[PDB]
């Protein structure tokens, strides 16, 4: 029932493999749909004047033993991103950050979801009730670990990590 | 600290 989406990942100029993700559309349908549509790029051009699509965007902030963060396809540095909806409200906090390899929304406070997201690499319970958890990695866990190793304490990647393709 | 924000990364 739940959509399954993927990112193909390159680290530097080198294809790393694919992260395959389940989105919890059954419990978090608005948040899952935004992410699904940003993987396919099916909504076309956005309000920022760029494609509403993760393809070509990077994991711009990577912290080892914490998480990997991406989805800023408008500014590429954490200051941008946009939802298919034009920010949206925190849908619910049904799921918690109780495991690595969960997908959750980055934000800039309450009810500011756009396109940025993270994949956890540890439990992040201090984020419960503040970031909407909306899926998990099904396959490609080792790719997430390879991305994570490219992180830094200041979050700056030591090698670029690109979503070279995305979709269903 | 360990947050996941979009614009002003905090401690």
């Amino acid at each position: 029932g739940n959509p399954v989406v993927y990112f193909d990942i390159s680290i530097g100029q080198t294809p790393a493999g694919r992260i395959t993700m389940e989105l919890f559309a059954d419990k978090v349908p608005i948040t899952a749909e935004n992410f699904r549509a940003l993987c396919t790029g099916e909504k076309g051009m956005g309000q920022s004047g760029k494609p509403l699509c993760y393809t070509g965007s990077f994991f711009h902030r990577i912290i080892p033993q914490f998480m990997i963060q991406g989805g800023d396809f408008t500014r590429g540095d954490g200051t941008g991103g946009e939802s298919i909806y034009g920010k949206f409200r925190d849908e619910n906090f049904v799921y918690t950050h109780d495991a690595p390899f969960l997908l959750s929304m980055a934000n800039a406070g309450p009810n500011t979801n756009g396109s940025q997201f993270f994949i956890t690499t540890v439990p992040c319970p201090w984020l419960d009730g503040k970031h909407v958890v909306f899926g998990k990695v099904l396959e490609g866990m080792e790719v997430v670990k390879s991305i994570e190793k490219c992180g830094s304490q200041n979050g700056k990647p030591t090698k670029s990590v690109c979503i070279t393709a995305s979709g269903v | 600290x360990l947050l996941v924000t979009a614009g002003l990364v905090l401690a």
